[PDB]
């Protein structure tokens, strides 16, 4: 069931599209989670917003200039906070001669230009903006309210964690990047490209994540000694040629305006924006995530990193194991090939 | 805590 662990693309009907959690269970019944990343192209008739003409006054409170240092396929990204600017001011800079997308024919050409030029002319990424560009009445795949079990955090505790159980906007320009990472608490993520130029992704199958971490630790031994989970700093960029050279399995995919990407628990991903664009993103969960949450290796070395109490999830969904888990004796081993329990419906 | 795109 997706034995190659290749990135799968799905074209649901509007009927299939409507129930989000159900459709995630479906794509997992097809083995989509084995890749760490999947694409969902929604039905043509669906639109989350009638128009994006009114957003030029939207404020980007903390845009980040992305300074990259390194060579030979191994880089560290330093994200320097600049002054607030509007989307108008951002788009002006993004499309200017200095920062705009270079000319190219085949995608492999743009990809080579990215890996050649990423340490020059540091771009600005309008990242981590609190908000949603969805209209209030849109009930399908609304990143503001997906209605997954991740809602148990706020429902039970009152805790909101911005970007995790609330939506983030991302305004991109050419050569803006996201470093190799898995999600906070090894959650799933959803990413919708609202408009603009493509976003390109790389992914490592969850079943090979440990191999990527071992490799990264060798390449950056200083960082690893100061923090087990140093990839969670989201500063480490590693080219596909380096992955290939050290036998790390991976796949690539380009997301266009109007498409969704789903990332799966413990699926390492990285990528870059092609040009001026806007994405919306949040985290979510399924029952399969709970074991991943229980075993997530978290960053210790930074203050107020994202840590979600697993107690409510184990009690509700794993009552047989609760005492064992609380006694530190729950030695469950994760099988990354298995789909979430809710996929039973589609496998019967 | 909040999600963050990266550090320095
Ligand atoms: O869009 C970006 O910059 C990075 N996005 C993600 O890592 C995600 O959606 O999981
Ligand atoms: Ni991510
Ligand atoms: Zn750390």
């Amino acid at each position: 069931l997706n034995p190659s662990a290749r990135i799968m693309t799905f074209y649901p009907t509007m009927e299939e599209f409507r129930n989000f959690s159900r459709y995630i269970a479906y794509i997992e019944s097809q083995g989509a989670h084995r890749a760490g990343l999947a694409k969902v192209v929604p039905p043509k008739e669906w639109k989350p917003r009638a128009s994006y003409d009114d957003i030029d006054d939207l404020v980007i409170p903390a845009p980040i200039q992305q300074l990259v240092t390194g060579q030979s396929g191994l880089f560290t990204q330093y994200n320097i906070q600049k002054k607030a600017m509007t989307v108008r001011e951002f788009r002006k800079i993004a499309n200017s001669d200095k920062y705009c997308t270079p000319r190219y024919s085949e995608f492999e050409e743009l990809e080579r230009k990215y890996w050649k030029n990423l340490t020059f002319n540091p771009p600005i990424y309008g990242a981590d903006v609190n908000g949603t560009l969805y209209e209030k009445h849109v009930d399908e795949w609304n990143i503001g309210r997906l209605r997954t079990i991740l809602d148990l955090v706020e429902k039970e505790s009152g805790i909101t964690i911005e970007g995790v159980n609330t939506p983030y906007l991302y305004f991109g320009m050419w050569k803006t990047s996201f470093a190799w990472h898995t999600e906070d608490m090894d959650l799933y993520s959803i990413n919708y490209l609202h408009f603009g130029e493509p976003k390109s992704w790389y992914s490592v199958p969850p079943e090979h994540g440990k191999r990527l971490e071992r490799l990264a630790k060798g390449f950056f031994p200083g960082s690893a000694q100061s923090c087990e989970a140093f990839l969670r700093h989201k500063m480490t960029l590693i080219s596909p040629l380096m992955l290939k050279k050290y036998g790390i399995p991976f796949d690539k995919v380009t997301q266009e305006a109007g498409e969704f990407m789903i990332t799966f628990p413990y699926g390492y991903h990285a990528g870059f924006n092609h040009g001026f664009n806007c994405a919306e993103s949040t985290n979510f969960a399924t029952r399969r995530w709970i074991e991943y949450g229980k075993q997530a290796v978290l960053c210790s070395c930074r203050k107020d990193m994202v840590k979600i109490s697993m107690d409510v999830f184990v009690r509700k969904f794993q009552p047989e194991r609760y005492k064992l888990w609380k006694a530190g004796k729950d030695n469950t081993v994760i099988d990354h090939t298995l789909p979430t329990p809710e996929a039973a419906e589609f496998l019967k | 805590a909040r999600k963050s795109t990266g550090g320095k």
